[PDB]
């Protein structure tokens, strides 16, 4: 059937707990896993999608072979692009490289072995088609904002350490009404194995009592600072987005009510997105319509970095976006 | 005691800014060096306030975060402005003068042998904005500048507090707390000299070239002269931007899947050309100018004649007129001759080749859509602004327009026309100097309106007429083949030899004849019919 | 021709009225649960 | 559990099959009514399977705007009380406005 690529190269497999109440936090050697693995089951054939149930010093676990490679004998190279469809199978071999990955539940932690493969508690998981995300149009747009904001979150941490940068934490969205600036952030939120959006409303901060719609500004940013201060940088992205920007974070100077709650909003936000301490795990996204009100000192780099201009689209946009819809 | 024995401010990160860190050492902790003994003799008292401003993104926190661990100092206190407040009656005026209970005690425990406290409130303007502002609410925005006036003024003999404030508008500040005795030293923060910008460059970059990360090619100087008025944030901006490129080479996003080298990833190296997509991405937010008199001269100089080299050489003559002598602190030009012959690039190719400090450009384009108190009240700033560095150079162009001229009424703005003449004769404060430019292409109308007597010289820029400078025009543009250059000229000179065009209609037509064709039929007819 | 807003400040007796009576009929909870343990004893 | 096909009549429609424009009590008006209820009331009685095979989503407002003293009130009050659905949620023109700083949006919310 296959004719040359008969052999397994690279094998990606999710592990997952298959009893909730089992959870073991009991480090894991990848290595001991690939060896079991070649030890039990040799010259078998596999297929994407695969089921397994693997015992492991006594724990049961659930093995999903997520994605499978196959190359031919003498191939130095595994130029072969990697297949997520059932109809590539190979044979397992003594070499076959095999990377662990999380399972849906993400229970299970994996020792990172000595291999600096890319595994990770991924953000970007493998295998990230833009043809998936359901938008048409707007097809240079998504490069851009995808290599300024999280090209540097799916690298060996070593890497990035030594480079001595760190990850930028804004992103703006603004164009005239209609164009899609929202399902983007919607898409964004879902689609990227983090922990929940925390979605705010525009004018959704203020209260009555004096001295509340400071706190509700910094009653957001807890969790984040509550988790980077156990585990450092292994800490997974927390996303939050604002609603129609512009209501609220105007220009500081004018007089709007007569009380001066909106200059305090403003002071508070400016002080908690950099500040005097650092978090380095979190990420804001802000949409509008008017970009001129905005104040000024939000758009600093180190705030809100990436700025990107949503227009109506062109004919090939139109006939993507008419065959998205139908 | 107040510093520490060991440090000497080279490791600490903050650069480019060495004059603001030398005047706070010498206003701030100069007096508490000493044995104590030694102020009381002289009769001196202790400084309490410290004020830091400048425009947003300047260094002031970093400095604000790093002065504790550098300078031996107890730990400072930090609170954010807006965290005061708070919900019951009494509480926010309690949380203020909840702070100091530690530097009381001490001062009463151990008099003049107490340490010294220092506590800095961020984003200062934010509570303390002015307390006459009027609403009708609830007071607890007033007595809290009260409380804190209360216990920075009636301190009771408290010797021993420094409060340093940072803030972006120093403007809302209650003014009642701009006084001796209350915030005496305020400090401003501006954007970084060149050398600065080395400085945080290679700042920026020194772990990323400690490790081998960094190719050999990049030249810190080229960037560093390239980025014209980026501050410290915009500096850092550019640096990540630029490794984004580098390592979006092997991690393809979205295209494919994951496809990570782990070869290349050993061989990771950052080049020039990355720095400069980057600094295509990352824009200035000040910006001023420089870049319209760049794009005045985009289509180029052609030296078809002596005439321009002559206009060249005269004003080089009297840039260095205005460089060499102190007694001549004012120079003002004319440059007239007829419509379309080409000025404004002429003043400001003359004006590039200066190199002076300050260059700026007025046209018409900019003060377009407004009103006229506002275009009075831009001439005037731009004025005043120019009459700030040691050397100015200032270009007036189309001097009719700004006036609104038109020969049915004949109907014009007297306003502005009385404060350029007006303007255009005062001289700079002491120890400064500026040189103007001004053209024109309606020298009688100006001899009209009795202008005529604040310029001391004047430039004409006759149009071409000799059919060798044709030639010359059409060879650099290379519209056609040396055969057809030729057999042009030699039509045109039995055509037509007596010739008046200018320059830009020849241009004009040399494309227009290029578009649809470039035989005779086209290029010759329409230089005929315009001459 | 100008219109205001208002804000409000809560009551100071009030104060931390949340555990005013909390540490009170937390203690009291204390106590009922030492007398649960006595007749637990006392029945067995 | 997952909808299959097998479908005919819904079974708490909104409109019900005794309906006529003669019954509302609205005269003059009749093509605007056609629009209306072909526009936004129109996918609402379909059985769901095949409006769910559809992919589309219901229209979720409505504008009526004229002179002085036309219908549109009563248009308004006929729909609100002549269909099978939750009580109107009536609202007057500045009803929403509140003295403290932030309880107008949270009336709208
Ligand atoms: N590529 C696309 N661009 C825009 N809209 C799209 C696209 N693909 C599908 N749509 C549809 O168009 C709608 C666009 O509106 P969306 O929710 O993005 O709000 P928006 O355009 O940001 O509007 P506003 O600025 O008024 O909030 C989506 O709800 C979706 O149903
Ligand atoms: N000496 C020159 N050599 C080459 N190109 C020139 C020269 N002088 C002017 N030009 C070009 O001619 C064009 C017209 O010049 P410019 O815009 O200054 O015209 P102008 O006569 O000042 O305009 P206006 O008629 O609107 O007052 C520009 O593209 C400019 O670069
Ligand atoms: N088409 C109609 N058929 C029957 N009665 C009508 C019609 N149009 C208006 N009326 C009568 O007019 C009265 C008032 O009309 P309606 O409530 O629609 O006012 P409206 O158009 O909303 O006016 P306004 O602009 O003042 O709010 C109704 O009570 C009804 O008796
Ligand atoms: N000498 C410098 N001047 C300005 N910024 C610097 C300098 N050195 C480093 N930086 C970087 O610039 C930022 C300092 O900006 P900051 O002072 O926090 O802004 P703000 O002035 O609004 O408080 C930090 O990211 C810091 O790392």
């Amino acid at each position: 059937y296959s004719g040359k690529q008969s052999y397994l190269g690279s094998i990606d497999i999710d592990i997952s707990f298959r009893a909730r109440g089992k959870a073991v936090s009991t480090v894991f050697d990848q290595d001991e896993l690939a060896k079991q693995f070649v030890r039990c089951y040799e010259s078998q054939i596999f297929s994407p999608t695969q089921y397994l149930i693997m015992e492991f010093q006594g724990h049961f676990f659930d093995l999903k072979i997520r994605n499978v490679q196959a190359i031919d004998l003498g191939d130095i190279e595994p130029t072969s692009a990697v297949a997520t469809g059932i109809e590539t199978k190979g044979i397992l071999t003594k070499q076959t490289q095999i990377n662990f990955f999380k399972g849906r539940d993400g229970l299970v932690n994996l020792k990172s072995s000595n291999s600096l493969r890319p595994r990770s508690n991924a953000v970007i998981r493998p295998d990230f088609k833009f043809e998936d995300l359901g938008v048409g149009g707007l097809d240079k747009e998504f490069t851009k904002i995808f290599r300024r904001a999280f090209a540097s979150r799916i690298f060996p941490p070593s890497v990035i350490e030594k480079l001595g940068i760190s990850h930028v934490k804004g992103l703006l969205l603004y164009g005239p009404p209609g164009t899609g600036k929202t399902l983007i952030a919607r898409k964004i939120g879902t689609m990227l194995n983090a922990k929940e959006p925390k979605i705010v409303n525009g004018p959704e901060i203020l209260s009555k009592y004096v001295g509340s719609s400071e706190e509700n500004i910094r009653n957001l940013f807890k969790d984040a600072e509550a988790e980077y201060r156990a585990k450092g940088e292994e800490s997974s992205l927390h996303i939050i987005i604002f609603d129609e920007l512009d209501s609220v974070f105007k220009q500081r100077g004018s007089r709007g009510d007569g009380t001066g709650v909106g200059d305090n909003v403003v002071n508070q936000l400016l002080a908690k997105m950099d500040g005097v301490d650092q978090l380095n795990n979190i990420l804001v996204i802000g949409m509008t319509n008017r970009k001129d009100l905005i104040d000024s000192a939000l758009l600093r780099p180190g705030r809100f970095e990436v700025q990107v201009e949503i227009h109506l689209p062109d004919e090939k946009g139109r006939l993507q976006i008419f065959d998205i819809q139908t | 005691a107040v510093i520490r024995p060991d440090f000497k401010f080279e490791d600490l990160g903050v650069g480019g800014l060495d004059k603001e860190f030398t005047k706070i050492f010498r206003r701030a902790f100069a007096s508490r060096i000493f044995p104590p003994s030694v102020i009381e003799k002289l009769g001196i008292s202790h400084v309490k306030g410290l004020l830091l401003y400048g425009p947003p993104g300047t260094g002031k926190t970093l400095i604000a975060r790093k002065i504790g661990t550098m300078l031996n100092a107890k730990e400072p206190k930090i609170v954010n402005g807006p965290e005061i407040l708070s919900k019951y009656v009494g509480s926010s005026e309690e949380n203020i003068r909840n702070l100091f209970k530690d530097a009381e005690a001490e001062y009463r425990a151990k008099g003049e042998e107490s340490s010294l406290h220092i506590i800095i409130f961020d984003e200062l303007d934010s509570v303390f904005k002015q307390r006459g502002s009027r609403g009708d609410g609830t007071g607890v925005g007033d007595n809290v500048v009260n409380q804190l006036l209360a216990k920075m003024d009636g301190v009771d003999q408290l010797n021993n507090i420094l409060v340093i404030g940072m803030t972006n508008r120093k403007d809302l500040i209650d003014s009642a707390l701009l006084r001796p005795g209350r915030f005496e030293v305020q400090v401003e923060i501006h954007l970084p000299d060149e050398k600065g910008r080395l400085q945080i460059f290679d700042i920026q970059t020194k772990k990323m070239r400690e490790n081998n990360m960094m190719s050999d090619d990049v030249n810190l100087a080229e960037l560093a002269a390239l980025t014209k008025n980026f501050s410290g944030a915009e500096i850092e901006g550019l640096v990540k931007s630029a490794s984004s490129f580098a390592i979006n080479k092997t991690v393809n996003i979205g295209k494919g899947a994951t496809k990570l080298n782990t070869k290349d990833i050993a061989k990771l190296k950052v080049t020039r050309e990355d720095f400069l997509n980057a600094l295509n991405d990352v824009t200035p937010a000040f910006g001023i100018s420089e870049e319209d008199l760049k794009t005045c001269v985009e289509g180029g100089m052609m030296l078809y004649s002596e005439r321009v080299n002559s206009i060249l050489k005269n004003g080089a003559r009297y840039v260095r007129q205005v460089r060499e002598s102190d007694k001549s602190r004012l120079v003002s030009l004319l440059i007239h001759g007829p419509a379309g012959s080409g000025k404004t690039a002429l003043a400001a190719e003359i004006a590039l080749k200066s190199g002076f400090p300050f260059i700026r450009l007025i046209s018409p384009n900019e003060l377009s859509g407004m009103s006229e108190s506002a275009k009075i009240a831009y001439i005037d700033n731009t004025f005043r602004d120019a009459y700030k560095s040691p050397l100015n150079i200032l270009v007036i162009d189309s001097l009719e327009t700004l006036v609104d001229w038109v020969p049915i009424g004949p109907r014009f703005s007297n306003n502005i026309l009385q404060m350029l003449k007006v303007a255009l004769k005062r001289k700079p404060p002491q120890d400064r100097r500026l040189l103007i430019m001004t053209t024109t292409s309606a020298y009688s109308v100006l001899q009209q309106m009795d202008i005529l007597s604040c310029f001391d010289n004047e430039i004409a820029v006759p149009n071409m007429t000799n059919l060798d400078e044709l030639n010359n025009v059409m060879i650099e543009s290379n519209f056609l083949d040396d055969a057809g250059r030729v057999k042009v000229i030699n039509e045109l000179s039995r055509s037509c030899p007596n010739f008046n065009v200018g320059i830009k209609k020849t241009l004009t037509n040399i494309e227009t004849a290029r578009h649809d064709e470039d035989p005779v039929n086209e290029l010759v007819e329409l230089m005929t019919q315009s001459a | 021709g100008q219109q205001i807003f208002s804000q409000a400040l809560l009551n100071a007796n009030r104060r931390g009225e949340a555990k005013t009576a909390l540490a009170e009929v937390q203690a009291r909870h204390q106590e009922l649960l030492k007398l649960e343990k006595s007749m637990a004893e006392l029945t067995q």
